């Protein structure tokens, strides 16, 4: 009754029963509640089944596990592993989606990055994530996209975009990527989605959401992080930066969005910027995406910590955060080795090193260089 | 039983005389679908999955597990036929024919009692053998599959499940949905690995393992209409048959990677020494059609040496790019030139007009209608163009006149690589060289001046998403003096056509110059000076013909023509 | 502004069965 | 297959009966490349009405019978299937699977038959429709395990509108473009068939005409496409001539050729250089009166037309200013029949209704999702 | 007549008389009153019409204290469902009206759907058995079709 | 040929001489005149055409003062409503028009659906009897095909 929402108590309750039975005959026995739910689980693809213990500690580091594809963001990353934890502990709502979430805060800090890194966790793929980039909702006319036409139109034996990818996977976290960019319209249609887990699609099948991560990314609010004072006159000159984001992105939300809107979401997280020591291990996580590509052509990209401290140097705005630093490994490492791959500077079965052969240990770097040296 | 080999195929003697495939992975759903098999009631699976994450192939792994006794005891010695619902209703012409010719299968199958039944295509059950007043295949068989004395495995498209199956609710509880996924690109290895003896035998090639590794991550990354095994396979196959025309061997990755670049159009093979000079000396060829603009011609330069060296993010597109600068100094020419030099083509630039995105309603000429509305079915002129040619250059032209409102539905273009049409169809632009062209004092002592005006323009995210914002240089007077050579080469051009030569001098190309530069505009005037100072006083002069082949034309409106 | 573009469904059937008339 | 709903190919051309394939070499190659593949060997020639798909199946067929083939094509009766003939005599239920299970257990026996399915997005709903037994539920599993290979022909509209919206059937299929000709290559397609065309009419056909017939077509003609309305040109020439018995010439094409559009002759065989000599002199004959005018564009169209052009310009834009109605649009039309030989050129637009930005989503077509788009 | 709009008269009625006399065959191993017809017609519409227990009349006078089980505070509210259910039971409702029709307007959270959920498991004992037609989905007018249907000739008419 | 749209001319004249004849013959186990022509086309297609009797004559004299009755005031309304009953059993209608049309508009709730329905309970003694099209649910462009059907071929035409 409580993770399906396709057929009816007899049947559906016979069918845990007959097919627990039937995977008991394979092991050969009794059927235990343990083996009602892992037939569930595997049937729905919702977890629900008993936890190992491999597993039971692996939720317990949900923050640590998530941390090595996120940097900072420790607010973040808590919420939505109090989501998971209360979902697979069994003390989530069984009326309400296992987590609805505001991440806020300013560009590149990790919103989209968080729900990719969660959908990571939960299924090993960042394409599980049901990413719906709201950017292209802000026509008020496209709400059929989330549920699909009504009888008598087009797409009406197709209907349903977000209530189709849940009926197949009850349990996933779906993206509004850019809620704000979307029509007022278009998250009213959402309304049932947060507090009842319905989202009735075109055809009139309701669909559960009972069991998804709801996430809406969000960079409302966040138009101050260029400056650090007000345009009025202050007793303070101290940090309250993030704090008066914090407070400017929770104003901004509650102009933009409905009340009820809000109401419904069970954690809006304003995102810090990303800190200097947080780009400097941002820094390895985007060069191991450079040197996992090298590896598939047999070369290993090795950073010294001079030139890593150089790419944190160089690709820190405390404005944007993190797609600076992609732009700087873009500009200063993959396009140099672009070069020198394409001319045999560099090849297959090398390590390139890379160094600064300008500069100071700490200094800002404006006459600095890389320097690509072969080994082997 | 003779009855079932009429109306069907025998996968457990098919796979007894080794006419089906090995199902090398797939093991943990044979597993499934044998749990499904083993109940008591209902036990009917049906196999519902994409089209090629290999369905069929499930119960073809299936049959090949009955013969080897990899089944549980209530599964041996088990005929699994593949029922032809078509051989069914073949045969009928009259009222309760169809009828006895289903009456006559169940009963073999009551009376043999080893019969697992595959009814692939499952949704081709309902409305068989439906008539003037016949009794379809699907209530026939309800009573027998609700009760589990029917073993009936169903194979379905995701798509056909929820078309057919689910518009029928009691035949959907007559079959359990077994989730036959896309495999991934390590199990899509596997499964090549293991079917490498099958397509090493057809072609008689040799497939090497990087062959196979190339097949799946190759398919994975640059096709996305198909579905794992089926793409990689395909281009295992072509590759083979390939090399079976050459013949008319060795497959390496790079032919698979060749085949990869015949059928998507991207340019992934392994690099010509030859190719790569040309890559290495991309500038200087992109500087054939285009005069100055250095840094961006470096700059899209670095964005496509970048990928063709494998080191772009495969999660963004190849490039992507604010020309923003002033009027007529070669936003558009750049991007008609990076079109001739990855296609050969002006034609192959995705131009999108900005300008006539003024309002914030036609956001749908992008993507597409949502369902419902009118051009649902014949929507997005971004996405089609980009779903059919997904190696593309896609312009962006006079980005700043379109309502800022447009720009967040390339948002996620910019940093996902993904355009989800109003059909739900995620558009691949992964592979595309998005560009965005742009014509948006006092006491002391432009690239600071035009990177505050996109500031204040577009959004901070927008900006912050474009991998190269570009500021132009104003053209100056003597870059207007080469691109005066660069223009006349076309008319001077067509003019070797008929032997006759076009040289001008010193005073001819700077008075075009002096018609030509403007700061307004730029370059832009110089185009129609020419083509109506120098190539209609050409034209009308063969018209005269006082002018002909073996002549010279020396130029010095007021241009004199000899 | 905007036009919804309906679907006319047309019906769609197979073709009848007939039952024969037997000529000994 | 029987030769009851197709026609043996590979056997039309062991006695020569298939035209000569001049080009589309590409494409055959390309064909023998899905054919050779172990699953789903299954090629589509898409292109247009006319292009010269079934050729390149003809194409095929002959090199299977010259032996050009690489032994996994070797001595395969290529025969066609209509399936327009398959379909037709169903009133019954099962009529239409009968006769496609009778295809198909022939093709199981004899195991050297290769489908030509011309016209293959009939194959979607071909029985009942897309959830029903039709013909592609039918042919889908021996077309996924390559065990029935079939060369289909759709257009580009027609492969978009059935084949990939038919999910299960896009995967079974490869794509194979055949584009169309060029007037070059279609000139080399006309003087590889001069030999079938001069020997069925008893007539000549020179070199002159066979270049008329491709350039003329491509000009003149562009609801079809080249291949075929060039061969129709040589086709009808000489039939036409045995109508008047020994030769084809440039002008006899143009004969057939201003039949159709309704271009007298002359503009059809003319030359741009004089073709656009005494153009002032055709002109006057509706424009009297206002002569430096007709002058000024008759001058205009003569220097953007003859000699140098670039194709990045249109053949002339007008500015036409003045008093309303003194040869305005009476000039335009004038110049319309003299264009290149049809008074039915002109499109007048009537600007005057447009006070509005919006409405020029009502005059360039319509975002979709709203009014104004068809 | 009132009760049933898909039968017609004569038959619906005989229906009523047929099936009270077949349930009292049933009870006798005899007469059919009023209430037996009510009995068949609540087991058949589902509409509770025959004559209340004592037990049930207790409930529904005691249905304000019974849904602030569920519904802490709301007593304006809690009352006005309950005086709409109480005049339908006492047969006093407009026949051709229907059983009560309500606007809950106020703030976010305060209990409007959670009353008419506690409303919805008063009369039936689940809160499943509302019919909660969610009307964010209905975005612009043509998605009035998912309410009445399609008209003929279009798709999802069936 | 007046009153019926659905048959022919030869026949459905016959029709009305025929079973006029052999109502008439009932009732002598023997002239059969316009009146009698009349009360068979009233049986027949429901239309009352027929000479009224004295009974029904008099009751519309008092039409008004029987739909008010039902409807209270709107006096204006009963009478226009009485002026186009009353030209129609006088005979006296255009026979290219319907028999009454009527634009009933004004405030919400002052009687234009209670009108209707008393106008349809004076004609037929029940106002369910009432053709009660809720135009409503026909704000979509293509809900027309509930009103006249669906064309043949499309779903729902029969
Ligand atoms: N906290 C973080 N941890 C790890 N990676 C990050 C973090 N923040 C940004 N990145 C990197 O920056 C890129 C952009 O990240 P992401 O999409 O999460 O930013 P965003 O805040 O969603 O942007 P926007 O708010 O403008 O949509 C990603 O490729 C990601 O790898
Ligand atoms: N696990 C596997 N091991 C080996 N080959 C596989 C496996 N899965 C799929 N294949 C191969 O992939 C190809 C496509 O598989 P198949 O046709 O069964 O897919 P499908 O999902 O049933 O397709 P469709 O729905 O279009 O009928 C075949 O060559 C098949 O043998
Ligand atoms: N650097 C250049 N090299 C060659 N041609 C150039 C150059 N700059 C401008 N042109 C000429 O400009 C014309 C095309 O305009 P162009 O594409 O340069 O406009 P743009 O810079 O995109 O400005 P706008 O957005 O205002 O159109 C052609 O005649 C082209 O030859
Ligand atoms: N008056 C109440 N009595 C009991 N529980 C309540 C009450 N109001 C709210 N709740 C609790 O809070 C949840 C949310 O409130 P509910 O959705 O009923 O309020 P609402 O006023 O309908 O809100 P909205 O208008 O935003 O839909 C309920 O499901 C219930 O758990
Ligand atoms: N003039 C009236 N005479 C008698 N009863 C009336 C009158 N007006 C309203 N009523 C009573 O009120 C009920 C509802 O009013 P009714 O629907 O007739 O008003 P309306 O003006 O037609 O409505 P609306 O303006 O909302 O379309 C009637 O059924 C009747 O019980
Ligand atoms: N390459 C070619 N060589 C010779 N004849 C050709 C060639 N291509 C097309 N044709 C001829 O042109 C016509 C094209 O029709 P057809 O071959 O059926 O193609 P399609 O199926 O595209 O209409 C035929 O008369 C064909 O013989
Ligand atoms: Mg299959
Ligand atoms: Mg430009
Ligand atoms: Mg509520
Ligand atoms: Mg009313």
């Amino acid at each position: 009754d409580r993770y399906i929402n396709d057929r009816f108590l007899p049947d559906k309750a016979i069918d845990l029963i007959d097919e627990a039975g039937a995977r008991m005959r394979i092991r050969r026995a009794e059927v235990d509640d343990e083996q009602i739910a892992e037939v569930l689980g595997n049937w729905t693809g919702i977890p629900v089944f008993k936890l190992t213990e491999a597993e039971t500690t692996r939720l317990l580091r949900m923050e640590e596990e998530l941390h090595k594809r996120i940097i900072g963001q420790e607010d973040a990353v808590k919420a939505v592993s109090k989501a998971i934890r209360r979902t697979r502990a069994g003390l989530k709502d069984p009326k309400r989606p296992s987590g609805s979430f505001i991440f806020a805060g300013p560009s590149g800090v990790g919103k989209t990055e968080l729900s990719k890194a969660l959908a990571n966790f939960l299924f090993g793929d960042d394409d599980a994530l049901i990413q719906i980039d709201m950017g292209e909702f802000h026509d008020r006319f496209t709400a059929s996209r989330l549920f699909g036409a009504p009888p008598g139109y087009v797409g009406y034996e197709e209907g349903g975009q977000l209530t189709e990818k849940v009926r197949r996977k009850p349990f996933s976290v779906v993206l509004f990527d850019a809620i704000e960019k979307a029509h007022q319209e278009i998250y009213n249609s959402l309304l049932q989605v947060l507090e009842d887990g319905r989202l009735t699609d075109g055809q009139g099948r309701t669909v559960d959401f009972k069991n998804t991560v709801l996430i809406f990314t969000s960079n409302l609010g966040t138009s101050d992080i260029s400056k650090p004072v007000g345009l009025g006159f202050s007793k303070g000159g101290g940090e309250n930066d993030y704090e008066r984001m914090k407070q400017k992105v929770n104003d901004e939300l509650k102009k933009h969005f409905r009340p009820e809107f809000l109401n419904r979401i069970d954690d809006i997280i304003v995102f810090h910027q990303l800190t200097r020591e947080e780009i400097i291990r941002m820094v390895d996580l985007m060069i191991s995406r450079v040197a996992g590509q090298l590896k598939s052509k047999d070369m290993a990209l090795v950073l010294t910590d001079a030139a890593k401290a150089l790419l944190a140097k160089r690709g820190f705005d405390p404005v944007l955060g993190a797609r600076p630093l992609r732009r700087t490994i873009q500009r200063e490492i993959e396009d140099q080795l672009s070069e020198k791959i394409l001319f045999e500077e560099v090849g297959p079965g090398q390590v390139v090193t890379v160094d600064v052969d300008n500069w100071d240990g700490e200094g800002p770097g404006e006459d600095a260089v890389f320097t690509f040296t072969g080994t082997r | 039983s003779l009855v079932l080999d009429q109306f069907g195929r025998n996968l457990t003697a098919a796979a007894m005389e080794g006419k089906l495939d090995p199902v090398i992975g797939r093991e943990k759903e044979i597993e499934r679908v044998m749990q499904v098999l083993s109940r008591r009631t209902k036990n009917n699976p049906v196999l519902i999955g994409e089209p090629g994450v290999g369905k069929t192939a499930v119960v073809e792994g299936l049959a090949q597990a009955i013969v080897h006794g990899e089944v549980p005891e209530t599964l041996k010695d088990k005929q699994l036929y593949t029922l032809d619902l078509g051989s069914l209703v073949a045969g009928s012409r009259y009222r309760g024919d169809f009828e006895e010719r289903l009456k006559k299968v169940l009963k073999e199958i009551n009376t043999r009692g080893d019969i697992i039944l595959f009814i692939d295509a499952l949704h081709t059950l309902v409305g068989a053998g439906a008539a003037e007043g016949a009794i379809d295949a699907a209530s026939i068989l309800k009573p027998k599959l609700a009760r589990g004395e029917l073993q009936t495995i169903g194979a379905t498209t995701l798509d056909e499940y929820r078309k057919y199956i689910e518009k029928d609710a009691a035949l959907e509880r007559r079959f359990q949905p077994v989730q036959v996924g896309e495999p991934t690109v390590e199990h899509t290895i596997e499964i090549l690995k293991g079917l490498r003896d099958r397509y090493e035998a057809h072609h008689r090639v040799s497939i090497t393992d990087a062959a196979m590794v190339a097949a799946a991550t190759l398919a994975d990354r640059y096709i996305n209409d198909r579905f794992l095994p089926d793409k990689a396979i395909d281009l295992i196959d072509e590759a083979g048959a390939r090399m079976r025309i050459r013949r008319m061997a060795e497959v390496d990755d790079e032919q698979i990677a060749e085949v990869l670049g015949n059928w998507t159009g991207i340019p992934v093979f392994k690099l010509t020494e030859a190719e790569t000079t040309r890559l290495l000396r991309m500038e200087e060829e992109l500087h054939k059609r285009i005069i100055g603009q250095e840094d961006a011609v470096k700059a899209v330069s670095k964005a496509i040496r970048r990928t063709r060296a494998g080191l772009k993010d495969p999660k963004r597109p190849s490039g992507s790019f604010i020309f923003a600068g002033p009027s007529g100094v070669g936003k558009t020419e750049l991007s008609k030139a990076l079109a001739n030099f990855l296609f050969g083509d002006d034609d192959a630039l995705i131009q999108i007009d900005m300008g006539e995105f003024h309002d914030r309603f036609t956001a749908s000429r992008l993507f597409g209608a949502p369902p419902g509305y009118v051009g649902y079915e014949e929507g997005g002129q971004l996405t089609e163009k980009v779903r059919r040619k997904p190696f593309s250059v896609v312009l962006f032209d006079a980005i700043e006149k379109a309502h800022q409102e447009i720009y967040n539905s390339l948002l996620q273009v910019l940093e996902d690589g993904r355009l989800t049409d109003g059909q739900g169809r995620t558009v691949d632009f992964k592979n595309t060289v998005l560009i965005f062209t742009s014509n948006l004092l006092g006491f002391s002592k432009m690239k600071q001046k035009v990177n505050d005006e996109l500031k204040k323009h577009f959004r901070p995210e927008f900006l912050n998403r474009i991998d190269d914002i570009i500021v132009f240089h104003q053209l100056t007077r003597e870059e207007i003096i080469r691109m005066v050579d660069l223009m006349i080469s076309r008319v001077a051009g067509q003019l070797k056509s008929k032997d006759m030569a076009l040289v001008l001098t010193d005073a001819a190309k700077a008075l075009l110059a002096k018609r030509g530069f403007d700061p307004v505009l730029g370059a832009r005037p110089l185009r129609r000076t020419i083509q109506r100072e120098i190539e209609d006083q050409l034209s009308e002069k063969i018209l005269f013909e006082e002018v002909g082949p073996g002549q010279v034309v020396t130029v010095d409106a007021v241009f004199t023509f000899t | 502004m905007k036009v919804l573009i309906l679907a006319c469904l047309v019906a769609l059937a197979l073709a009848r069965e007939l039952e024969e008339l037997n000529v000994p």
